[PDB]
């Protein structure tokens, strides 16, 4: 009896392997295709954004927000202390250079385009649910869970910032 | 060439209800201007007057126009 | 009487969960989990 | 917070009131002479006009009026042909950037579906085009802006494009700013729904057919259901 | 199916042919009274929730407007 | 409390359509059992009552007021039986746990 | 009229036949009528 | 004949209760609406192109040059709206008359409701307007709630970092394929019901009074089909844009976002609940429960009477439930600001407390009033 | 259980002849092939675009950039070939063993055969290659043979003077929708 | 038989576990064979 | 395959078109990431999204 049962256990094992490989293929197929994957390409000109301006680049589909900040934004941003800061992040740790603020550009509250310079704290604002982001892109008021993600920007130079 | 709208806006403003509104706005205007350190604008005040004027114009503009 | 019945299946039930769980980790190819 | 354009007694508003089709003619003239410099009616082609306010041959005239160069050429990378009936309306500023460049970085939205895309469009359009009033105290529009109480934010890059007698209507109807805004709102409306008239005719036939068919089907149902609705039950225990 | 649905006894049931009866007998004659009879028996259970929905909706609208209203003390 | 009861009664309406409380008990397994045990007369009577109700509902109509049930007249025909079904049901259950 | 029933409705096929013919003609009338009604309704606002 | 056996039995001689009102028409209307949607959807599929390159235009071409193509497109959109109207009234009939005690039929129903909501969501994404793109991103990111499984899953559906062509094409495939699964699930829905037969508004055993279906509830379904067709066409041919949104007539701009974004009317009640819960995850869960609470409904029936025809206190609670469902539909529309938020929070609390707590307690009280408890 | 009763009634307690050979497997294979085709077809539909400018580009994108997309595409094509192999052997079994005396089953079969041939024809038109376009024109032209209404019918199907985008898109819709009718 | 072939539950466990390892093993051997051939 | 890609690059590329093959496909087949990056940086392309540059 054991032998017969052993035979099927073996057969079942092989089948598991079979089923495992196939499903993975389909999910991966639906999963990011090469082309999608091959989009991390990104480059930007710093000189493109004058101080206190939000610039769009839509890198990786997400409308990239490469923003610049005004004197107030560049300087007062640090005044947020920490308790005053809704999130635990640091305003400047978000920017190699304070004036140039680089962020993904999607308010964490279920996704949307942050409206820069509009809102209660000013600096960014999610019209969809009223999330107000400071110039640092840190969620200060509203229901947005976390600060705007800051991409891996490369400050190659002061006139051209190339995330990648 | 008299744009019917022009005339209509006249009659409409002449409406007393509308008249009272404009007054309020002007107060705001001067108040805003007089106030030195402020940011309140009469836009909201302007907005309210318009709604009425426009509604009135709505009642008498289309027909005037050809 | 019910307690006895429950006792009998408690271990086997865990066995079943374990069976699926073993395959689960495998199927999920989760390296994080087992 | 935005001014909400009032309801105007637009002629086409009536349940069975078709678009003037006489006014539209005027409105387009307004788009061709004023609005086509910045905005693009991408989804409306000359052929579309035939049957609404311009006849086949007549449309052919307008089509030829403009010039359209297509790249495919035997050796050349283009060949310029006066627009044919099939050609779509000519969009200026080929790339949007072109538009932004000259429009203070503000893209003139295609006015093809503007009326459909703008809440209360027909009204909005009229209001915006005619809402170019004086900016109030405290307002500080940025360079290259104008003041319209309706436009979202009240800061539309578009400068006021309709000055009384901006263009002359071929029909001769006095070209007052309003007469021009009403005509272009009717036209843009037509643009956003070329089938407005045809549909309303279908709706009239539908109302007549349902007014015929609903009491008759109700009568058939009440025939078949009368039998039961008259059934008298009686309990007669022995 | 029919025949095995239920067991009744001594319940006689009379009926008439469709073509032998008027189509809408006393339709508006008793229909109106009945429809009105019906509305009475259900209006107190149905209507007051929708009445207070109307009051809450209006209230919300007006309250919202007042909320949008500028504080007189604002910027002064 | 009778006032309340009688009032609720008229409010429920089951009276209007010539139906006693019992006539309006969902046919759960137990209720069904009791129904079967019902002496034939009550059963046949129950049926006409229910059939009549159905017909009236069909026409969205109610019986003439006079024919309406009366809070007092209403008798609970199944109650005595139903209890038994529940009692027996529970007994078997406890015994199961034994 | 009994004639109608006796001639047009009695035979199921005729019942259909009459319906068929009626349909063939109804369109003409309804279309034209509604068209004109519509035309009159929007008497002046059209392409013409 | 084997087929005719299935036919006559199921569609002609099905012993049906004689006293079921017009509300029992609605489910048949849903089936008709399904066929209508499928037919109109097929005639949208002969000219639509999933490419993000030509989507907007494909649709424009549909409403501009495709013969009667505007008619088929607006029939499809307003037929989706009519589908959700008939679906909500069907679910309300099931809640009011105690039809949830047919538990298998109810569970196949709530599966059908989930499938129909997913189909309508992806279909609304399909024209690739401004509103479609921001709507897709938004509740897709909703899926980004789950901590470990969520993020990847989102991009998995998005098929990339952010919704883009990858999504549109797979959403076209899924929106095409799900109504046939809905039709198969509706066949299972009809089967799980004929085993038990339909319910009647009195909630009693209607075995003593059953009539055929062919001449009695067929002409009634035909009349209901005619009335539903009157409302649809008069919502397409005269008021074609009433139920839609104007910002969907703009092309999809990833750089801009429609200032005022809202789900379509039918998905609002849920939207309100989601917005109400402060926690993102909480919102997602509550949202799901909003629909799922129904499935949970057959285990909450504590009354000895099936229907609410003879139950006035639970009738009052039911109409209060319909009332704050309408309130949640309104709130979703309203923007985020006082006092819309508080109403939303209460309305959600009242919705869950009426379904979970108040109705079984009221049924116990009603059983106590009839000297049953 | 009313759902498990049908499944039991058709697959578990169904009384089958004890001596049926391997040829009786083939019809079940056809059902499996149908699913397989549907599943592979669904995973072709998440990346295929029915536009004459982009159909060949989408097929090459499936083969070159989608993860294991070449696998699903060639599984779909060779599964159509396997479907027709199993279909021909199923029909040959029915002809050889006298199974056509089940007349209703045979007629529903030949309806299924017509539907499968139409589905495979429009599916072969779908990749918009050189061979697909000339093949489509050819068979669509076949219809023109009709004595009186032929020209109209051809033009209808084509949706224009000659097969062009109008056809491709409606052929995508029909090729999508017919295997579910085949399943019913 | 007394460990994985006595009761369905036991049988299930071995299947899951064995399949878990067979997968990698199969690929590993295939590596050799594939590389061997090429 | 690497030698045959060279041939195209030099001799047959000027008149024939390998449209469906991109520099990305080569990585892990004939060239490394940096070699294919250098090969790609050897042929300019057109983007034309400039404020005015088209
Ligand atoms: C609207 C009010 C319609 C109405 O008349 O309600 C009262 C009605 C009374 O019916 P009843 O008490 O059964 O007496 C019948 C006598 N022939 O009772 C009824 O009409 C019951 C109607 C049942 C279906 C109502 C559906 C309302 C909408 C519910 C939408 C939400 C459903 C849940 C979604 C989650
Ligand atoms: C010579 C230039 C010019 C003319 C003439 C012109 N426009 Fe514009 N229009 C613009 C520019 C630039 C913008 C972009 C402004 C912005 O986006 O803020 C614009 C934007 C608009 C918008 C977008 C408003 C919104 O809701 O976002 C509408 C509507 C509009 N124009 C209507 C018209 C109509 C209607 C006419 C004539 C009947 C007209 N325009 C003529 C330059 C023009
Ligand atoms: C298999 C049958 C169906 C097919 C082939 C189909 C096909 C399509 C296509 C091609 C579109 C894009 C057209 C457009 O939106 O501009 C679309 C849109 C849509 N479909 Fe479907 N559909 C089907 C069934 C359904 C069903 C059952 C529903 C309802 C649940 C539905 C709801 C929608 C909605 C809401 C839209 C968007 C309407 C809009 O543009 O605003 N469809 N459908
Ligand atoms: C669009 C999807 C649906 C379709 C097409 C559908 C169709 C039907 C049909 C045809 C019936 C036969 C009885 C009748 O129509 O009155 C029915 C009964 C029923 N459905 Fe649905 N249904 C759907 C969704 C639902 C949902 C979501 C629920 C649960 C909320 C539900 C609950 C029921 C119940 C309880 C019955 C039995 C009611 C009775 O006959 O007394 N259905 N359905
Ligand atoms: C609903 C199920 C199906 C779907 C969604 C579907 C979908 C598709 C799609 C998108 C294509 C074009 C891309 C490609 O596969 O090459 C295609 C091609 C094709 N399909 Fe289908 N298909 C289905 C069922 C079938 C069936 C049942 C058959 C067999 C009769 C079939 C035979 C083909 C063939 C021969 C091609 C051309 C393959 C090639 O490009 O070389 N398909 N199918
Ligand atoms: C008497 O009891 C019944 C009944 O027997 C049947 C079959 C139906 C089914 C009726 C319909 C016409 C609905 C259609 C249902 C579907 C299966 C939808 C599937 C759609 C297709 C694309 C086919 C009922 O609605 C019904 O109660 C009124
Ligand atoms: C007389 O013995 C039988 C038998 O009774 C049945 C039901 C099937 C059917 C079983 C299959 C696995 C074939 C596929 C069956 C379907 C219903 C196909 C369903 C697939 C769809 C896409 C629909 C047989 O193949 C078979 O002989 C071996």
């Amino acid at each position: 009896k054991g032998f017969s049962y052993l035979v099927t256990a073996t057969t079942t094992v092989g089948v598991a392997y079979a089923a495992k490989n196939v499903v993975s293929q389909f999910v991966s197929s639906m999963s990011a295709s090469a082309d999608v994957l091959a989009m991390s390409k990104i480059e930007i000109k710093l000189s493109d954004i004058p101080e206190g301006k939000n610039m769009a680049f839509k890198w990786r589909g997400k409308p990239l927000f490469v923003r610049h900040r005004t004197k107030k934004e560049i300087d007062q941003e640090a005044a947020v202390e920490v308790s005053q800061l809704r999130d635990p992040q640091h305003d400047l740790d978000r920017v190699k250079k304070p004036e140039w603020v680089i962020l993904i550009g999607v308010c964490t509250h279920l996704g949307c385009v942050p409206i820069a310079n509009a809102g209660d704290f000013g600096g960014y604002y999610c019209p969809c649910h009223g999330s107000h982001y400071d110039a640092s892109g840190r969620i200060r008021k509203g229901p947005a869970p976390l600060n705007l993600e800051v991409p891996a920007y490369e400050f190659t130079s002061d006139d051209v910032v190339v995330v990648g | 060439l008299v744009d019917p709208l022009t005339t209509v806006r006249e009659h409409c403003e002449q409406l007393e209800k509308c008249v009272k509104a404009r007054e309020r706005l002007e107060l705001c205007d001067n108040r805003v201007s007089s106030r030195s350190q402020t940011e309140e604008d009469c836009t909201e005040e302007l907005f309210d007057f318009l709604h009425a004027r426009d509604h009135c114009v709505a009642h008498k503009l289309f027909k005037n126009l050809k | 009487r019910y307690r006895e019945l429950a006792r009998n299946w408690i271990p086997t039930a865990g066995m079943w969960g374990t069976v699926g769980a073993v395959g689960l980790v495998w199927a999920t190819d989760w390296r994080l989990i087992l | 917070l935005e001014l909400h354009p009032p309801s105007y007694p637009w002629s086409h508003r009536g349940l069975l009131s078709s678009l003037d089709h006489t006014s539209i003619r005027r409105g387009f003239q307004v788009y061709k002479q004023v609005c086509s410099s910045c905005h693009s009616m991408d989804y409306v082609a000359y052929r579309h006009l035939v049957g609404v306010c311009y006849t086949e041959e007549e449309a052919k005239a307008l089509a030829e009026e403009v010039e359209v160069q297509d790249g495919p050429n035997d050796d050349g990378e283009m060949f310029m042909r006066p627009g044919k009936l099939s050609d779509y309306f000519p969009k200026p500023y080929p790339n949007p950037e072109a538009a932004r460049a000259a429009n203070n970085g503000a893209l003139p939205p295609d006015l093809s579906y503007i009326v459909r895309a703008r809440h209360g469009g027909e009204d909005y359009v009229f209001s915006l085009l005619t809402g170019y009033c004086e900016p109030p105290t405290g307002v500080s529009l940025r360079e290259g802006l104008y003041f319209n109480p309706y436009f979202p934010g009240q800061a539309i890059g578009m400068a006021p494009p309709i000055y009384t007698e901006v263009l002359e209507y071929d029909d001769g109807t006095p070209a007052t700013m309003s007469q021009v805004a009403k005509d272009v709102a009717t036209f843009l409306r037509w643009a956003s729904e070329p089938e407005h008239d045809h549909r309303k005719r279908m709706g009239l036939k539908m109302l007549l057919m349902m007014g015929l068919l609903l009491p008759l089907t109700y009568a058939m149902k009440r025939h078949k259901w009368s039998v039961l609705k008259s059934r008298k039950l009686a309990y007669r225990p022995p | 199916e029919f025949g095995n649905l239920a067991r009744i006894r001594h319940v006689i049931s009379y009926s008439l042919s469709p073509f032998e009866q008027r189509a809408f007998p006393s339709y508006f004659s008793k229909g109106i009274p009945n429809v009105l009879r019906r509305t009475r028996e259900r209006i107190l259970r149905v209507a007051p929730p929708f009445v207070v929905v109307y009051l809450i909706y209006t209230w919300g609208n007006q309250e919202f407007e007042q909320s949008k209203r500028k504080n007189p003390a604002m910027y002064e | 409390l009778d006032g309340f009861r009688k009032w609720y009664y008229n409010a429920a309406g089951f009276n209007k359509l010539g139906l006693m409380r019992d006539d309006t008990l969902h046919e759960t397994e137990d209720v069904k059992e009791a129904i079967r045990r019902l002496p034939e007369d009550l059963y046949n009577d129950r049926m006409f009552r229910i059939k009549r109700a159905l017909d009236l509902t069909m026409r969205h109509q109610i019986l003439p007021k006079d024919q309406w049930t009366k809070y007092e007249e209403d008798k609970f025909y199944l109650e005595p039986y139903l209890k038994e079904v529940i009692r027996e049901r529970k007994e078997r259950e406890e015994w199961a746990k034994k | 009229p009994s004639r109608l029933y006796s001639l047009l409705f009695r035979r199921t096929s005729t019942f259909a036949l009459t319906i068929a013919v009626g349909a063939l003609f109804f369109e003409r009338a309804f279309d034209q009528g509604a068209d004109a009604i519509y035309e009159h309704i929007n008497e002046g606002k059209l392409w013409k | 004949h084997p087929l005719f056996k299935i036919i006559n039995h199921s569609f002609i001689d099905l012993p049906a209760p004689s006293n079921i009102s017009s509300w029992w028409n609605f489910g048949s209307l849903l089936g008709v609406c399904l066929m209508v949607q499928i037919i109109t959807g097929l005639f949208l599929a002969m000219h639509y192109t999933s490419d993000t390159m030509t989507a907007f235009s494909s649709v424009t071409h549909i409403c501009r040059d495709v013969n009667y193509g505007w008619l088929i497109r607006y029939m499809h959109a307003n037929g989706a709206s009519m589908f959700f109207i008939c679906l909500f009234l069907h679910v309300g009939r099931g809640l009011y008359y105690g039809s949830y005690t047919f538990m298998e039929t109810w569970n196949i129903g709530v599966l059908l409701l989930f499938a129909v909501m997913a189909t309508a969501f992806m279909g609304y994404v399909l024209p690739w307007g401004q509103m479609s793109f921001w709507g897709a991103t938004v509740i897709t990111n909703l899926l980004s709630a789950i901590p470990y499984i969520g993020t990847t899953l989102v991009e998995w559906i998005w098929g990339g970092f952010s919704v883009d062509k990858a999504t549109l094409t797979r959403f076209f495939a899924f929106h095409f394929i799900l109504p046939f699964i809905i039709a198969a699930l509706a066949i299972v829905h009809l089967l799980f019901l004929h085993e038990t037969g339909s319910n009647n508004p009195t909630g009693l055993n209607s075995d003593a009074d059953k009539i055929p279906f062919h001449p009695y509830y067929t002409i009634k379904d035909i009349l209901g089909i005619l009335i539903m067709f009157l409302i649809l066409m008069t919502l397409v041919l005269f008021f074609p844009d009433m139920l839609g949104d104007p910002d969907n007539y703009m092309p999809a701009n990833p750089l801009n976002t429609p200032p005022h974004i809202k789900p379509e009317w039918y998905f609002l009640f849920a939207y309100a609940i989601l917005r109400s819960i402060p926690n993102k995850l909480g919102g997602v869960l509550a949202l799901i429960l909003s629909i799922l609470i129904l499935a949970l409904m057959p285990f909450l029936h504590t009354s000895k009477q099936r229907s609410l025809m003879f139950r006035p206190i639970t009738q009052i609670l039911y109409w209060i439930l319909v009332a704050n469902l309408l309130i949640l539909t309104w709130i979703g529309g309203q923007p985020v600001e006082h006092p819309f938020i508080i109403i939303g929070q209460l309305a959600s609390i009242s919705y869950f407390s009426i379904i979970l707590i108040l109705m079984p307690i009221s049924g116990i009280i009603e059983d106590k009033m009839l000297k049953l408890y």
